[PDB]
């Protein structure tokens, strides 16, 4: 488990509908939503790289060791409902420990696309924002819709603001 | 002045079990186990015998049920549930190695054996009990040898057949148990009954086992099957005196094909790769809990009705 | 001023396996395979039979030991190590499969043939090796025929049962063996003997045969056992010379319960669902090591000692 | 693998028999020691949902096709243990691989609820702390023992101290 | 002023798989399924014994191919495709069942039945379909019994066989088959045929039974095998007056050994523990494609070619 | 997965060959590339762990015939239950492979982002991350105050005051 998804984050986000991870901003013209592409994207496609392993079908053909409309020896019956229902138990348990792995790592990965793309912005940031702990950094310049695209976007210049920033943070 | 990041959430979440939770709430799911089968049989791409009121044993000898599945070709047999095998009372002995020899197979055809019988011999023997067409008949593959002079012995007779072919060939014959002694001397004679069977690779002997008094008590006229193998330049021989019910033709089975047992309706429009008792099963998930009882390509069976694989992250409303 | 992040630790660590790491201390571990069992078979909640020395063929054709055992219910039914089947010594076709039958069985309804016999047969045949209240005896549910004239030939016999029941039947006789030509014409009479059987699913034939062998039960003579399933409705018939050991009843088993082989003591307050012959296993762990042969509800077998499963962080001490 | 457990943590602590993951502080009027409840119980609770898994196995009913007491048919008998034999191979292996898996996610976890918890703190202290290699926050303003309460608290407000916490980390 | 930390990368990477990814570039890996196998039978440490062309059910009838093979004490039994049980046609009852008895076992010791018969019985008949120094002969362990004088009654005879061992002790006898009337008259004469085999623990009786059969070795005739354990301090009694093909001999199976059917030719200077149809397969891998069908301690048999077990980090080489 | 490998970092470097991890730096004097000892052994142990379980190793004899006829009911379960075990086995083989790969891969992004967090809280307030897995630090740093970061023997406070006047000018 990463710190994000259940976590720092104190609940999700039901009106992004647009994708998986997101940014919400608050400036002095008001309030915005956008969602990140590549962080949803890596998400998603780990998730139909497990579905496509599950659909995975190169079988084996099997033919009838039960009649089911006749009698079969008694012995040899019972050799084969024991051996079936052995097969059976193995997989049954297969199944169940497959859904329960897979389910964990699923939840777990999608937790740490969360944490990377928190990361990434803390680190573009740089000495111009505080973190509060729940996902939010505090900017210590004003950040116009065009800045705060800026950060979404990965192409904010923190040594633009740095000097102001500073003086913000300190003062 | 702030940016903040966070996730999506839905309203209604889907419950997945993991390796620490049960009851965890994610945003998705899907289900990994099939329930649900197709209740026809899915034919499309299959070259396929649908062998109705016929059982496959039936095949082979020429029971009035099977006259339209004497020869064939086919990648599918589909065997039903009370399907006819027998017109006179009796069995075969060995009889489910033999079934699924046949519903392993990919075809079969029939080979005259070229079996002759002397002036003595009648072979044109029928019995009401296997009607075809309206009237006595019997097996189609094989002759009820009797004497052509009743009360008489049936004289001492030898038959050979040859496999000619570059294939093994199954032959099947029938031995007669008469209802009484009354009954016995009649169709073969006073004298002591045996058949014996010897090929290369096989040897048999056979006695009558005559039956008594009523012909509604367990010991009444019957008769049962027996068959083997016969290999490729291999001869087997019949010596007998009376009581052998005698191959006509023989039997060879071709390539291989799928057998099914099922009473569901044929599809030709549907295509599939697993088969059971109830139906086709066309999934692309791994496992299934429909039948433990499944032939051909098919889902693991598993006893869970349901396994959800999450296909999205922890959901967390407000 | 500081303030410290920290994680417990123990002094006495676990060793664990992982993925990566064949020893691995942790703080905290608990066993996932079973070494411990139960050395009584836990029957409360089971209506149960203990066999004691009786074998189950034995409950069938009704042996001395087997005189408690002859009818009943069970769901449970175990078998023991010193179990008697024969007190006339012999052997039955097919014997695993029918101890599988009745071992499956929920209980034994048992059922008179209703054979009569006239004045030529004796029919309370007895020997010293089937002892039963200080006196010569046979098997409850058979009657060993004999001449009543001593020397004379056994009369021609015939024997119907009918299966009047709505569910199968199953009727068990025996072929004498006597172990001298003197023993045998004193029986039989100096005829030759035919035993023969019938019903719609079953015709066979028997020829007694004289021979010399080692005494066993104080008897060199055998007996024969032979078997078969009575279908509803249907009916089926003995016609014998001489050496057949007639049923006196047939047995229905009735319903399902579970057959266990074991040397280990009842206890009637315990409560079970997995047994091998050791006793019991009660356990919540998935694994165990106790044995490969179990029945009932149990753990999966593995060829391990040990395999511990960490409950708790790596333990780094001080 | 998170840093911390067996990591830039130097070791655990023996002598904390309250709980899983903790606080240690020292400050003018003495030292003192306190475990966090949430954590622990976050680590504990995952901990019992695996063994929950474990023995939550309800059961095929198998019956006897071995004659513990009698002799069984010689091919027959060698195609059972054959089965056997080779249901017992994969049931050691799948047991062995549960285990490995298991504990190998179970150690990985507990790391991750120890990193969870120190992050929270830092978080929480703002620019009124800086981190030393090992698991220690040095804090730049006098920090009461009720204060200390408060950081374990959730409850400590950074704003409060920062003036005074900014001033002697520059100076 | 600054300091980067990097991780390596390799210019040629291997794919592998993994949960999220089928298309996994690693900067190593190594496989996890065995391939290759060795077309040799590796023999080293392992005392043997090669049948060539001896069946294992002529070891104890006495076959002439197998008179090399009448004793011996083996871990490892060999059996090649071909090989030879029966000079004089016929079959074994339960034959599949007898022979791997006999491949499990790690030797065969004989012991002598001490059979003797009276003066109108031949015991020593032979045949143009077993032969030694090209003439005809019998089963070394085997002994056709016909009257001495043809055409004649053969007698009715009585045979016990004693085990005085402490081990059980495999018994086999034949059961003659004639090819016709005239046959059967001469060798037994026109008297009724009964053979019955009788002990403590076993009972059977037997009829030969006249027939036209296709020649096998020249013959029509046919003998059928039939066999039985005998208990430690038992006796088994054989009653007959013609067709009984008696014991000289029986068989004791010592130990346990491990059975090979396979044309690969032995190598000495190699040791194995899992063979197959084609040689050895010698792995520290736990997975094979080579064969499903394996004897001894083998990797598990998968239907993959190939699976690559990842070795390394995640590669990302320089754009 | 962690955020280091195939991701904040660019790339890998074919030029390290005596290491998985490793460092490179600019100053005055010049440039140097050394890997580090620690994490790359962590990351190679924990590989010959995994590779130590794989080849860790029933006897079984044959049930089936080589050279001779087998009954065919017995023939067809026989087909029936080992066509089950290898299926099961198979799917093991491939689940096996795909799960350890996973974990391999993430555990060495692991053991990278490990150095990388070593190397700040080591740093303190002398250095800011480029976030691209660089420290650019805010003083003079000759290849022995270098080695000392790799070393873990530098000590922050000695060139904190000056590494502050030049982060807040
Ligand atoms: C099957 O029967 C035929 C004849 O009944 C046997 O074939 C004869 O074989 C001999 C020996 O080669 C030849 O000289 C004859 O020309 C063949 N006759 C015919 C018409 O085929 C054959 O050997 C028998 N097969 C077996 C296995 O006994
Ligand atoms: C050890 O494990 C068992 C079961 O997991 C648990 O009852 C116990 O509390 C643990 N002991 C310690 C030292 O925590
Ligand atoms: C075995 O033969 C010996 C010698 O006749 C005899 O003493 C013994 O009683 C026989 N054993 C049995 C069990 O019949
Ligand atoms: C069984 O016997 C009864 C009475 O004779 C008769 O009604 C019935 O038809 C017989 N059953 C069969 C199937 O022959
Ligand atoms: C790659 O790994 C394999 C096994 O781990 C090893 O034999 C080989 O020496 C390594 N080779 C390289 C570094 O390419």
């Amino acid at each position: 488990l990463f710190g994000a998804i259940a976590g720092f984050l104190e609940n999700g986000w039901e009106g992004m509908v647009d994708g998986w991870y997101g940014f919400r901003h608050q400036n002095a013209q008001g309030t915005g939503q956008a969602a990140d592409y590549k962080s949803t994207q890596a998400a998603i496609d780990q998730i139909t790289g497990k579905l496509n392993r599950l659909v995975e079908k190169t079988n084996t053909e099997f033919e009838s060791i039960e009649s089911e409309f006749s009698e079969i020896e008694h012995q040899i019956g019972n050799v084969i409902n024991w051996t079936k229902d052995s097969i059976t138990d193995i997989w049954t348990y297969q199944a169940e420990l497959l859904v329960a792995m897979e389910n964990q790592h699923t939840i777990d990965m999608a937790d740490s696309e969360m944490l990377n793309l928190y990361e990434r912005v803390r680190k573009q940031l740089r000495q111009n924002a505080e973190e509060d702990g729940k996902g939010c950094f505090e900017i210590y310049h004003a950040c116009d819709d065009s800045c705060m695209e800026s950060i979404r976007n990965n192409t904010y210049d923190h040594s633009q603001y740095r000097e102001e920033a500073l003086l913000n943070r300190l003062n | 002045d702030k940016i903040c990041l966070g996730h999506h959430a839905v309203a209604n979440g889907t419950i997945v079990k993991t390796l620490t939770n049960e009851q965890e709430e994610v945003t998705n799911a899907t289900e990994t186990v099939e329930s649900t089968g197709i209740n026809r049989l899915c034919m499309k791409g299959r070259k396929h015998k649908d062998l109705g009121n016929c059982h496959p044993i039936g095949m082979l000898i020429g029971t009035p049920a099977c006259d339209l599945h004497l020869t064939g070709m086919w990648d599918t047999l589909i065997e039903r549930e009370n399907a006819i095998a027998y017109c006179y009372p009796g069995a075969t002995v060995n009889v489910e190695a033999l079934r699924q020899k046949i519903m392993e197979s990919g075809g079969i055809n029939k080979i005259s054996t070229g079996f002759t019988y002397g002036s003595s011999i009648n072979s044109a023997g029928t019995t009401r009990a296997c009607m075809r067409n309206g009237g006595n008949s019997f097996y189609a593959e094989l002759k009820w040898l009797v004497s052509k002079s009743a009360g008489q012995n049936f004289p001492q007779t030898t038959n050979t057949y040859r496999n000619t072919d570059t294939a093994e060939h199954l032959i099947m014959w029938g031995i007669h148990h008469p209802s009484s002694t009354q009954e016995k001397n009649t169709l073969y004679g006073t004298q002591s009954l045996s058949i014996s069977v010897g090929s290369s690779t096989y040897r048999n002997n056979f006695v009558p086992v005559v039956g008594a008094r009523p012909q509604v008590n367990g010991l009444s006229s019957r008769i049962d099957f027996h068959w083997t193998l016969v290999q490729p330049g291999d001869n087997i021989t019949f010596s007998h005196n009376g009581g052998l019910i005698a191959p006509s033709r023989v039997s060879k089975l071709i390539g291989r094909g799928l057998g099914i047992q099922s009473d569901a309706p044929i599809d030709n429009n549907c295509e599939s790769k697993c088969f059971w008792r109830g139906g086709s099963i066309n999934t692309r998930l791994p496992f299934q809990n429909l039948s433990p009882r499944t032939v051909g390509q098919c889902p693991k069976y598993v006893n869970r009705r349901s396994l959800m694989l999450a296909t999205g992250m922890r959901n967390v409303p407000e």
